[PDB]
């Protein structure tokens, strides 16, 4: 009998006169709480088309809120959601986001959600109804609530997705994103905002739009907060537009944030937290103050022996180090605090076996900057850290003359650049000396390479100013190629190399 | 507490 009903209904919906039409949606809106009636306008693709059309039409709210309403009780089952879906459902309730009147549009952005959330196929529906901007322009209401539901749709639609990102991106998401995490408080919206934020860091284009509005600073306000899920989302996010944010002002909060991380029980806190110092202190000697400033080196290394084997963890930490460690105010004190914080051992360490050259990498980097502090030169020294490294440039050198992402050019450069700095120190040259490096130390200035050359030159240069260094070097035949690195249009390699051939001028 | 309602009770539904 009640499905006889609803084939007249249907009838009144399209009628003309809106005195009656408001009746007919009214009582089709209270045919919704019923497992009757509900199944049975559900299962009536006339009818359901018809509420769609007149939702949208009626301009009389009282209508709009009852049709609106229908359909939000449609939502909650699988028949309802498809019905909803083949019968243009997703492009009215798009289209009713703009609707002035809050009930109206609570109704549409919930349906929408759970068509988004269960319904196969709604993601394009949006998509292509222009619901990203739609969504995106309501991120300027104050409603805590709201903006959770707004925001999750929007992480749904552009995982996945990259045109969705750079929709959003265009549509000034990044700038709206950001305030949320910045002004509330609620977990449920800021958590939800963030896994957004999360999915648009991947996105290379999305990135600096992200850092431009201050995303770095706002994210580094929850790091601190009880909720897991929101930490462990900026953490992720963060390690994204790290390497990217080496301009930002603000940060010392944040750099301080991430300091006293590294000391998580949680290694996977850890392992973020370092991984992102190790990005802001990139090339920003500002950074680089802050970090020492609050006491980053000890943590760093702290952070090193607490991994141990695990790669994973020493590799950002190493970096961040061979960072802190140079070009900047208290780049000497790094070089102490390093040895200071008994953390010379462990990482000459780092450069053998079972290490790989990610690592092996970074470490002798790390090394060449703790040899410019003259107070490290004995102690590296006695670590066995001269017989070891230049054992590495001779297996480095080997493999150019005849991996693991590393390109052993590079390797070969950072070893003698090392040992250019740990040559100030007399007792190292005899050590350097002692062991056979001349004979390998000319062939490095037949070195395509400006680089290996700069270097090449440099630790001869500390290597002259002896005198039974002096004459090995000339007695292999190097007197010649420094006579042609004088000429280098490199700035560098002409600096080093007219001083090597004078020290041997003036004995 | 409307139509603030509208959204409170979907949240609960889903959050």
């Amino acid at each position: 009998l009640a499905t006889r009903a609803i084939p007249e209904l249907t009838k009144l919906l399209n009628d003309e006169d809106q005195v009656v039409v408001n009746k007919a949606a009214v009582m089709v809106h209270q045919l919704s709480k019923k497992e009757a009636s509900r199944h049975a306008i559900m299962r009536s693709p006339q009818m359901v088309s018809a509420i769609v059309r007149t939702m949208q039409n009626t301009n009389d709210v009282e209508t709009a809120r009852c049709t609106a309403g229908t359909l939000h009780n449609l939502s909650h089952h699988r028949e309802g959601l498809l019905a909803i879906f083949k019968s243009g459902g997703i492009p009215a309730l798009v289209k009713m986001l703009g609707s002035p009147v809050d009930s109206v549009l609570f109704y549409a952005i919930t349906t929408l959600h759970n068509l988004l959330l269960h319904q196969e196929g709604a993601k394009m529906a949006v998509r292509l109804a222009g619901g990203l901007q739609k969504m995106v322009a309501l991120l300027n209401k104050t409603n805590v609530k709201f903006l959770a539901i707004t925001t999750d749709c929007l992480q749904i639609l552009a995982y996945g997705n990259q045109e969705s990102k750079l929709i959003i991106l265009a549509s000034g998401g990044p700038q709206a994103l950001v305030n949320i995490m910045r002004t509330y408080t609620y977990e449920k919206l800021l958590w939800t905002t963030s896994r957004v934020l999360k999915v648009l860091s991947v996105c290379s284009s999305n990135k600096p739009a992200i850092v431009e509005a201050g995303g770095m600073q706002a994210l580094g306000l929850h790091l601190t907060d009880p909720s897991q899920r929101l930490v462990q989302n900026c953490l992720w996010t963060l390690r994204n537009l790290s390497d990217a944010a080496t301009k930002q002002e603000g940060m010392e909060g944040l750099l301080g944030t991430l300091v006293q991380l590294l000391g998580s029980d949680d290694i996977n806190v850890v392992t973020c937290a370092a991984g992102i110092l190790s990005n802001l202190t990139c090339n920003n000697y500002k950074n680089k103050m802050m970090v020492c400033q609050v006491g980053g080196i000890e943590a760093l290394v702290r952070t090193v022996l607490r991994a141990g084997d695990r790669e994973d963890i020493t590799e950002p930490a190493i970096c961040a180090l061979r960072h802190l460690t140079s070009r900047h105010q208290e780049a000497e004190m790094a070089q102490n605090a390093v040895r200071l914080h008994y953390g010379l051992p462990v990482v000459v360490k780092l450069l053998h076996p079972p290490s790989h050259w990610p690592l092996i990498k970074a470490t002798v980097g790390l090394i060449r900057n703790l040899a410019l502090c003259p107070a490290n030169h004995a102690p590296l020294r006695e670590q066995g850290a001269i017989p070891r490294l230049v054992q590495l440039l001779v297996r480095a050198h080997q493999d150019t003359q005849r991996v693991e992402g590393v390109r052993m050019e590079e390797i070969v450069e950072g070893c003698t650049g090392a040992l250019h700095i740990l040559a100030r120190d007399v007792h190292n040259r005899i050590v350097i000396r002692g062991l056979n490096t001349i004979p390998l130390f000319v062939q490095l200035l037949y070195s395509p390479i400006e680089n290996i050359q700069r270097v090449a030159a440099g630790v001869l240069c500390e290597l002259a100013q002896d005198k039974e260094a002096a004459e090995a070097i000339e007695a292999e035949g190097a007197t010649a190629p420094l006579t042609e690195l004088l000429h280098s249009r490199n700035e560098g390699v002409a600096t080093y190399a007219a001083a090597v051939l004078f020290r041997m001028s003036e004995d | 507490r409307w139509p603030q309602l509208i959204l409170d009770l979907h949240v609960r539904r889903v959050w």
